Formats: C-alpha cells, structure tokens, sequence
C-alpha cells in the first residue's frame, strides 16, 4: 500500500495473508469461516500446491501475538475464462481445509447481492483497500498491515488512463496525482465498501501501471460480476486436486 | 448502440433554484441523473425520466459553498459494462447562481432626502422549514446599486449600500424614478443581477 | 409578470423574474413547477429503497438481510443473529 496508514490491529479482521513455502505471496478476503476470495494471478507460478497457507488474524509479520490462525488451502477455484499472464477475470475462490474460528480479530466481510452492489454500493464514493504489499513502487513490503481509503471511478472516467484495457469485469479506484494506491503484494486484498453500518466486498486488488503513478489508477476486480459464480461454487462438493478451473458464467 | 449519450449539459440556476438541462429529446431511451460533491457519495434524481431536465435544488442547497458535479445516464427504454453517461461542468452554487431580479419594496420622502428600501429576496435555501433571504446567505458579500434620475436628468446617478436601504439627497420639488441592481463584487462570473422594475414618485 | 400562468403546482409559490420565473415548493415537492412528489418513489434504485441491506422490486417494498442477520419489525432494518456477523468490526463495535 502506497501513501496509506497502518491498519490498527483488529480493524481489518477479514484480511487474509497467503503464504507459499512460508514466503509472502498475496492477500485475500475471508467471506465466511471456510471460503476466501483472492486474485487468480497470485497462483500463476505455484509449483507445490500442498504448501499453500492462509493466515487470519495477522497484523505484524515480524511477530506472533497468538491471534493468528493458520489453515491449509484445500482448493483454489479460478474462472475458466481467466488466462495466466493477462488481466481479465482476476479472481479466485479458496476453500480452507478446515474452517477458521471467528473471534474479535477474525471476522468475515459480507459478500453482497449483485443488485445491491451494482445499484447502491457502486456509488459509495470511498472504500478501503489493505495489504502487506510494497510501500512504494519497487520498494519493500510492509511488516504491519496497511490500509488506504480510495475513491471509485466509472470506467469512462478511467478510460484515458488505460485505453481499451478496462473490461466490464474491472473498475478503477484511486488518485491520478500519484500519491496513494495499492501495489505489488496487495493482490487478492479486499476493496471494502461501507454502507449503513456494515462492510461489503466490492473489489479485489488486481493490477496497475506502476504504483501511485501520475495519471493512472489502481485497477480492481469487479466482484459484483462474480456473485452468482461464487455462490454456486460454495455449494459444489469438493473435488480432488488443489487447482480447479470452473466454467464462468 | 442501444442508447446515445446526453450532451450540452447546462446548469440553470437563479436564487439557488438549480435545474440541470441537456439534450437530446429521448428516443427509445430514458434518463437518470446523479449528483455529488468532490468527495461525496452519488445521489440519484429524476429516475428513468423522459424529461431533458432535472431539478437538483434540494441537493445543492444542503451546502451551497460546495462544488458539485452531476452526470446523466442513458438507459434503453423498456430494458432498464455500465450505462452510457455524460458529465456536467462543475458547479459551485454560492459563486455561480444568478442573482434574481430585485424589487423595490418601498420609498419614503422627507425634506431633501429619500429612503429607498429593497425587498429582501428569499432564496431556495431551506433552513428550519423556512427559506433564507438573499442576505442571509451572502451577508456583506452582497451590495445593491441604486439608479435614480429625474425628467431633466442628463444621466442617471448611482448610490450604493451594504444593506437593503439607500439614503440619498434629492432636489426639493422634483419627482425621481428608481431602479436597483444586485451586485456581488467578489464574483468573477454572474456578478450582477438584472435591473429591477422601475418605480417613480 | 410571467407568474400569471400560475405554473407552480401543488401549493407552490411563483416568483417573477425578468423573462422567466422560479417556483418555491412545499417540503414534499420539487421540480421546475413543484410537479414531483418526493413520497411516490419507493424503489431499489432510489436510496436502496430505504432498506438497510438488500432490496427488491418490481413495482422497499420487500427488504431482506444477509445471512447472520434477520429483518426487524420495521421491515427495513437488519439485526445480527450470530456473535460474529459479517462486515462488522468487534474491536470498534464494543
Ligand atoms: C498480483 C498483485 O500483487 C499485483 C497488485 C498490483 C496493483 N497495482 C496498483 N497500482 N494498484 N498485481 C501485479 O503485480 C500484476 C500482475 C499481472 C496481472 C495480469 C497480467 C500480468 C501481470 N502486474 C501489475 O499490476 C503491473 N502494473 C504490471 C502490469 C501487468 C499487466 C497489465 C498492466 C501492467
Ligand atoms: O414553461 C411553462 C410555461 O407556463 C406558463 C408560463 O407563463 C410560461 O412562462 C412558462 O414557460
Ligand atoms: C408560497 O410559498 C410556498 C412554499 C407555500 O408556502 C405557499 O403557501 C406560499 O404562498
Ligand atoms: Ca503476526
């Protein structure tokens, strides 16, 4: 996260940390005790799917205070329409092998209905994005969870920054003055929108041209397009093999 | 090409009565308007209308010093990855709303002096279930210019006031006509109102 | 004065300008001529139909709640039915 602030311990309770071989990979969003939403591109290069780990209730990576809960990722589900090395359909649904326990420091973000997200949440100006990613473009990652308030754009207003590159499965958020943005390592993290006392999942940190670069915005995966797809899969019975390309729509 | 984007978005605003106007007349499509401040949520108005206008008064009077942006969505008729839209110019009500035509409330004469009182024009800014006056909103920012003359006046004379009354000197036996103009000297655009209807002794 | 047409509807008040007019409307009305009723607009596209969470048409007007919440008697509010409902932050809530 560039130009943000440390998220106070417990105030971003749905934030997930994904590790591979103990190494920092990406962020993610808990939406119930079993299921986590992340970015598809985070998994382009996994060699050993058995060493894939999700950590909840995390805050400081350099310390262990006892609120952390680790779970093995039993399944990574990705839209069949997603193509590794490209931007479109950058979303993944992760099944934890065992559910996490909900606590003051571990709580799911709500997955909204499509209509509600399209009609109401889409027009809430600001939303929070968070992660342990780079503090600057091509800089070092953060040890403490970082958070950032960013404004949302409809795509005609983003069109100039990314001509013919923003699909209906994306949206832009951030600042063209090059001061605040999500960044490498924040992928899969929530873009979370508050409405009437409750927080909802509206976006996923996906991609951008640099980080907080003048004249450009962060690009986020438009979660509203995947509500139906996500809910159908949360009902499907588990299958052998960690990775799974599920048809979209 | 199920819809066409609106265009020539224009703010029509007088005493804070603020209407957004656009083209074209709807063909097989309907419009929805949104308005916001630079950092506020979007508020929708005039849902699925076939009008080429939208009254946004109740939104802008909430804070007339804020700078507002509106946008008109085009929806295909009967079929209500986003809809086409167009952005309005930015609009700051306190600085841009047209001062309405003033009106002379009264004028009294005694001796070689005359009072000319301007009616305190009420605006569309509601507060406590009542409409605030033009001077309630602008205070010292607002002045009035009095034009006054007689049948034999080679030219109109001018007076000015920080309030709503003029106290001028006149010739004993002569009848004068009057006309007032509302001015906000600090403005850069729409600095002056139109002239008031003329009242004569 | 162009107000002689009495364009301002619904108990509105007309005020004459140079070559037009403006309508002062009652609190329940807006529009150039006070023609719009502010009450007759209970739809999901308009302020979420007054629902706290989910809304539905076609004609809220049927509000609903996310899992872990239930709809209250007012027919618009949602209340948690579990200890750790989604989208709420315990450390602040307390
Ligand atoms: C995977 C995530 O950690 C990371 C988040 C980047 C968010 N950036 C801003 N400014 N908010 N995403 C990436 O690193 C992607 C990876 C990628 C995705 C699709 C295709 C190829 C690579 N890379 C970027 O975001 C860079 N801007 C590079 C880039 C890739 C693709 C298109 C345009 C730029
Ligand atoms: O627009 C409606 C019309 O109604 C009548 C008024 O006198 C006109 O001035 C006005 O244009
Ligand atoms: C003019 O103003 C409107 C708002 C109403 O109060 C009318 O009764 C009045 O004459
Ligand atoms: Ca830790």
């Amino acid at each position: 996260i560039v130009g943000g602030k440390v998220c106070p311990k417990g105030e971003c309770p749905w934030q997930v940390l994904l590790l591979v071989n103990g190494a920092q990979l990406c962020g993610g969003t808990l939406i119930n005790t079993i299921w986590v939403v992340s970015a598809a591109h985070c998994f382009d290069k996994i060699k050993n799917w058995r060493n894939l780990i999700a950590v909840l209730g995390e805050h400081d990576l350099s310390e262990h205070d006892g609120d952390e809960q680790s779970r093995r990722v039993a399944q990574v589900i990705i839209p069949s329409t997603y193509v590794p090395g490209t931007t479109n359909h950058d979303i993944a649904l992760l099944r934890l092998h065992q559910p996490v326990v909900l606590t003051d420091h571990v709580v799911p973000l709500c997955l909204p209905e499509r209509t509600f997200s399209e009609r109401t949440l889409a027009f809430v100006r600001f939303s929070l994005v968070s992660g342990w990613g780079q503090l600057l473009d091509r800089g070092a990652t953060a040890l403490e969870l970082m958070v950032l308030n960013v404004p949302r754009l409809m795509t005609q207003d983003c069109e100039a920054s990314y001509p013919g590159k923003i699909t209906e499965y994306m949206f832009c958020a951030g600042y063209s003055d090059g001061s605040k943005d999500s960044c490498k390592g924040d992928s899969g993290g929530p873009h979370a929108t508050h409405y009437r006392g409750t927080w909802y999942l509206t976006g996923i940190v996906s991609w951008g041209q640099g980080c907080a670069t003048v004249g450009h915005f962060g690009v986020y995966t438009r979660v509203s397009q995947y509500i139906e797809w996500l809910q159908k899969l949360m009902r499907s019975e588990p299958r052998p093999g960690v990775l799974l390309r599920a048809p979209f729509p | 090409t199920n819809t066409v984007a609106a265009y020539n978005l224009t703010w029509k605003s007088t005493n804070f009565k603020t209407i957004l106007e656009w083209e074209p007349k709807p063909v097989n499509q309907v419009y929805t308007v949104q308005i916001s401040t630079k950092s506020g949520d979007w508020k929708s108005k005039c849902f699925y209308t076939t009008d080429t206008e939208c009254d946004l008064t109740d939104e802008i009077v909430k804070d007339v010093k804020q700078t507002y942006l509106a946008r008109v969505f085009s929806y295909p008729a009967g079929n209500v990855g986003e809809p086409l839209y167009e952005n309005s110019p930015e609009f700051t009500p306190y600085l841009e709303t047209n001062l309405g035509q003033p009106t002379i409330q009264s004028f009294e004469q005694v001796g070689t002096k005359v009072n000319v009182t301007v009616e305190d024009e009420r605006t569309l800014v509601r507060r406590n279930n009542t409409f605030l006056s033009l001077r309630d909103v602008f205070g010292k920012d607002l002045i009035y210019t009095l034009y006054y003359w007689k049948s034999s006046s080679s030219g109109k004379k001018t007076a000015k006031t920080n309030t709503n009354e003029f106290l001028i000197d006149v010739d004993k036996g002569e009848n004068y006509c009057f006309s007032v103009q509302a001015v906000i000297p600090s403005r850069t655009v729409n600095r002056k109102s139109t002239d008031s209807p003329v009242e004569c002794m | 004065d162009q107000c002689a047409s009495s364009p301002c509807q619904n108990g509105g008040s007309c005020k004459d300008q140079l070559q037009s007019y403006i309508c002062f409307c009652l609190p329940a009305f807006e529009g150039r001529n006070c023609e719009t009723h502010k009450d007759d607009q209970l739809i999901c596209v308009n302020e979420n139909g007054g629902c706290e969470q989910y809304c539905s048409d076609h004609t809220k007007r049927s509000c609903r709640c996310h899992e872990g919440y239930s709809l209250l008697a007012d027919g618009v509010s949602c209340t948690p039915t579990v200890e750790y409902p989604c989208g709420k932050i315990p450390i602040l809530e307390k």
